[PDB]
């Protein structure tokens, strides 16, 4: 059953992003025995959980998904009540509550609300984290959207010196509607996916999660911006090669000259 | 009229002008009006107020220099109409803007007021006979006579990546940011101005654009080069003075790479070529890649290509072929093929006639311009 | 464990959501996965049904050389649309993509002069504005009103490119000679998959109104309605995605901070901004 | 230089005082003697009360106009001969130069200190300034507190007595290890 697997991955690849979730559970109820085999590899949004001693918001993915709990960052305790899950290094805990710090400051600057999470786990040379960040639109405004961000980083630390070896895989997940006049109703799902390695000096002013906040901010900045102009105006391309505005006949005229200029281009060679 | 046809390259910051069938201008002027700050008291004094070329950069020191033009749009229509008054007065041209061809270049992506404004002053206030608009690419990969490209230049308003297939521009991969040589001139004066030789003068500035056009190149290494501390090579005003410029020749063109620096929210200029080819189809990619012109005055920096090459390897996919040519005549390649585009037996049929504008509109033009 | 009718509801969510193009990929991806062609026959046959009825799909004819398009609304139970252009009836499978019978379908006459009427009008139409365009024109007595339904599609199947698009469009030209209140949507598609998955899914619920004052006047003035709707739709959709970087992005993720600078991260981890101050 | 300035138009008077120790009484005059005109022009049109000054020294100098167009240096500095802007338009131009969506919100916060927000009129002026160059309809809001001479000290008594000013300091061993790099790298 291994090509069928190979061509649910390739149905989830068409799939509308406008159901994802719905989707994926009803997929996995075709073929139960192959479930928890596909959640890992098929990207869906995320979900909000609440800690409710600390009054704060932390998202749920599988890396703190402990057992069937869910370590609170900002409380490290475990929704459902385990008291036997893998608790973070201490040490780590401190670089995790710093690094949520340094996260909603950074979800702050950028997403000016949303929400954030990020959780740790070691390395033997290192340690490694994800970074969760999901902004929904303004519910408010009419534009419904929902950004959705996770960082897979991997520290991997170097002996000694404090140099180190920052692996990062990220992934985006957007949506996005706008009830225009002009457009009526403009729905735009989408998703991205990107790695990205670099071996930044770590140093007491340069810690490694100022590397990763870096990378992290580098990284957005890259899938945002690679988005909007190469996706969205791909799709804006093909929107203005499927139909034109100007007439047939015009279009032959100036087609016309156009393959005299390549002609004429093309003509002293 | 049957005579020789004129070519204008309207430059956000140097306006190239001259007769076609010519291959380098010899009438290039900047695009800038001064106007005489102090009071004239002693009779026999400058005439004029109004002074465009080698005039304003004689007497820099009496004009409150301002510029027409910024990042291709026209701000001043009256001080556009007096350049182009001045292509057409008794020292570059010393002919009639009423009885012959003019072509006309532009940025690309303008607004469609621009061309329309532009066609109104062309055709009302010159009476010109033949008037053709076109890109500031298409005719430098006419120059340099290659058949497909990606034209990257970068003049003082714009710095626009264009991927040109067989003499045509793609509208669907055309990328422009509003970012150029006069804000990194921008950037260097407040560099100056963070060491102490501040110039607040516009009539000061252009001392800052010749440091920029002189002692200014671009860092391979972005941190390296950055935490170094340079001999501080001096430089010499146009009085008699001195400036050690330090730290700061090298970051004012970093402005190019990464326009965070200015806190504008554009990309840099190997981003814009990495978009401008992505955005075209998989078939041309592999050619695209290997054809790539440096045209534009602000693409001269010592060590722009390199830095550029070493961006795209590590922006582009999987070792492939980084073919980027710079021609030296890389600051009128849009001039040359100007002279092309206008001397061609087929240039006849693409003008908007002079009729077909009074009696019908700009949309005429819009209908018919390419 | 799930029972074998939930599986039809499955199967017919999997191809009622299939992005235009891709259909025979996900019929694979479904046929390799449902495992019982039983199951899918009927109940994927009727979404087969739905979903190559209402996106108004390219049929082939092979006598008139036409490539008419099957709308919803028209019909005789088994496959059996009738074709208004040439007047034929014909069978046609949903999944080998091929007509059968071009019996000459003998329609009891509705709006036929309507129909090649602004058919051609129409057809003037695609072949002025649509480079890939395909009309068709259902003429139709309906529930004792008769109306045109006039459809346009267009579409580009480029899967060495990753990427597809349908521009589907559909006009009730409701023959209520008063006041034709033409009430139409376009619905447009558009999937690109190029190193990641983008999908432009848009419809404008036009709304508009003339007299039918005459059958051409009506006609080139139906026309006239679609241009100006078409255009300014087209347009607008365009300008919609030249203010995106700003706008919408901005609701939901800006380019740069509200400081337009970068983050110091030595700055906030080293000490606190005088976020504890106020 | 606004009392430099006022020197020259004392000079421009009759009375003159070119002293190093006089350009102290010069700005003396400014600190107690000077003001702003709302209409900088329909002032400039009409002879004023020209009120008197007692020096150190026990004379009298009756000042006249060069009392309003002394200050009118600050937003206009064509007076002088230069090409720099008024204060209007260093506000205007450090709120323009920014974020669109945080226009509104600077507009309603003007905050003014140093000792030359002091003159009469001042604020007054600024604001009928200011209007002329916002927008319509953009509330304007400028601040004036009563230590605007004292401003930047009262911050600095806030800022270093905060615990987060040990983190924020640059240490002596530091200074001697790194070198001027090391302050450039924590100036903030
Ligand atoms: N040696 C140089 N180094 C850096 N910039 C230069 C040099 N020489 C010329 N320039 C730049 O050339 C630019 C002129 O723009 P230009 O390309 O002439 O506009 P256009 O291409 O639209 O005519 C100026 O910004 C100036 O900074």
């Amino acid at each position: 059953s291994d090509q069928q697997l190979d061509c649910a991955l390739d149905l989830m690849r068409r799939l509308p992003p406008q159901q994802i979730e719905k989707n994926l559970s009803d997929l996995i109820d075709l073929v139960p025995s192959l479930c928890e085999d596909l959640l890992s590899s098929v990207d869906q949004p995320l979900k909000i959980a609440r800690d409710k001693v600390v009054g704060k918001d932390y998202l749920l993915c599988d890396y703190n998904r402990d057992g069937d709990s869910y370590r609170s960052p900002w409380s490290n305790k475990y929704d459902p009540p385990l008291e036997d899950g893998a608790m973070p290094s201490a040490r780590l805990r401190k670089l995790e509550v710093e690094a949520n710090n340094a996260f909603d400051q950074y979800r702050d600057l950028y997403f000016e609300g949303g929400v954030s999470s990020v959780y740790l786990w070691d390395l033997d040379h290192g340690f490694a984290g994800v970074i969760l960040i999901k902004k929904a639109g303004d519910g408010s405004k009419k534009i419904k959207g929902c950004w959705d961000s996770i960082h897979v980083v991997e520290v991997q630390e170097k002996s000694s010196g404090r140099t180190a070896h920052y692996k990062l895989t990220s992934t985006v997940m957007l949506w996005l509607q706008t009830n225009k006049s002009g457009s009526g109703t403009m729905n735009l799902g989408g998703s991205l996916t990107r790695q990205m390695e670099k071996d930044e000096t770590v140093s007491d002013c340069s810690p490694h999660i100022a590397n990763i906040g870096r990378l992290v901010e580098d990284m957005e900045n890259k899938i945002r911006s690679t988005l909007n102009e190469i996706y969205f105006g791909k799709t804006k391309d093909i929107v203005n090669g499927l139909r034109s505005v100007q007439t047939f006949a015009d279009k032959s005229k100036q087609e016309a000259l156009k393959n005299d200029l390549v002609e004429a281009l093309k003509r002293k060679q | 009229i049957a005579n020789q046809p004129v070519v204008i390259d309207n430059g956000s910051g140097v306006i190239k002008a001259g007769f076609a069938g010519d291959q380098i201008p010899k009438y290039c002027f900047p695009n800038y009006v001064g106007r005489p700050k102090h009071v004239r008291v002693m009779a026999g004094a400058l005439e004029g107020d109004i002074f465009i070329g080698p005039k304003a950069e004689e007497h820099r020191g009496l004009l409150s220099i301002r510029y027409p033009m910024e990042h291709g749009i026209v701000k001043d229509w009256n001080d556009m109409e007096r350049i182009w008054q001045y292509v057409y007065s008794k020292d570059q041209l010393q002919t009639f803007s009423e009885e012959h061809p003019v072509l006309l270049t532009e940025a690309p992506l303008n607004p469609r007021k621009n061309r329309e404004r532009a066609a109104e002053v062309f055709f009302e206030t010159f009476n010109v006979p033949a008037l053709f608009i076109s890109m500031q690419a298409v005719l430098s990969l006419y120059a340099t006579g290659r058949t497909t490209g990606v034209v990257l230049d970068s003049g003082d308003g714009v710095t626009h990546a264009v991927p040109i297939y067989e003499g045509f521009a793609m509208p669907h991969s055309i990328m422009r940011i509003d970012i150029a040589g006069r804000d990194v001139s921008r950037f260097l004066r407040l560099y100056l101005r963070k060491e102490g030789y501040d110039f607040h003068s516009s009539s000061e500035f252009e001392i800052v654009k010749a440091i920029k056009e002189r002692a200014c190149y671009l860092s391979i290494n972005p941190q390296k080069d950055e935490t170094l501390e340079t001999e501080k090579a001096q430089y010499y005003l146009p009085d008699g003075s001195t400036i050690e410029i330090g730290p700061s020749r090298f970051r004012a063109p970093e402005l190019l790479f990464r326009p965070d620096l200015i806190g504008e929210e554009s990309e840099g200029i190997h981003e814009v070529l990495v978009f401008a080819i992505q955005k075209s189809d998989m078939d041309l990619r592999r050619t695209l890649f290997s054809n790539i012109v440096l045209s534009g005055g602000s693409t001269l920096f010592k060590g722009f290509g390199d830095r550029l090459l070493s961006e795209v390897k590590k922006l582009a996919p999987k070792d492939v072929k980084i073919r980027i040519s710079a021609p030296q005549e890389r600051l009128y390649s849009t001039w040359i093929g100007g002279s092309i585009l206008a001397s061609l037996d087929t240039f006849k049929k693409m003008w908007v006639s002079k009729k077909e504008y009074e009696e019908d509109g700009a949309r005429s033009i819009h209908r018919k311009t390419f | 464990r799930v029972s074998d009718e939930e599986k039809v509801r499955i199967a017919a969510k999997f191809i009622t959501h299939a992005p235009p193009g891709e259909f025979n990929e996900v019929f694979n991806d479904v046929r390799l996965l449902l495992n019982n062609d039983n199951l899918l026959r009927e109940g994927a046959a009727h979404a087969f049904a739905q979903y190559n009825m209402d996106q108004f799909t390219p049929v082939k004819i092979e006598g008139y050389e036409d490539q008419v398009l099957i709308t919803e609304h028209g019909d005789l139970g088994n496959s059996r649309f009738l074709d208004p252009r040439n007047k034929i009836s014909f069978k046609f499978d949903h999944l080998r993509k091929e007509a059968s019978d071009p019996q000459p379908e003998e329609v009891d006459g509705s709006l036929k002069s309507w129909r090649e009427s602004c058919d051609s009008a129409l057809r003037a139409y695609v072949k002025d504005h649509y480079s890939n365009g395909f009309c068709t024109v259902y003429a139709k007595n309906i529930d004792g009103q008769q109306t045109i339904i006039a459809c346009i599609e267009s579409h580009q199947f480029q899967p060495k490119n990753f990427w597809n698009g349908r521009w589907r469009s559909e006009w009730k030209f409701t023959i209520t000679p008063p006041t034709a209140q033409v009430v139409g949507v376009l619905k447009i598609q558009v999937h690109y998959y190029e190193d990641g998955n983008v999908q432009l899914v848009s419809h404008k619920d036009v709304q508009d109104s003339v007299t039918v004052s005459n059958e051409a006047q009506t006609a080139k003035e139906f026309i006239k309605i679609i241009e100006h709707a078409e255009n300014e739709y087209q347009t607008a959709i365009s300008e919609n995605y030249q203010t995106m970087s700003d706008t919408t992005f901005k609701a939901l993720r800006r380019q740069l901070p509200v400081t337009r600078t970068k983050i110091d991260w030595n700055k906030i981890l080293s000490y606190k901004i005088g976020k504890e101050m106020q």
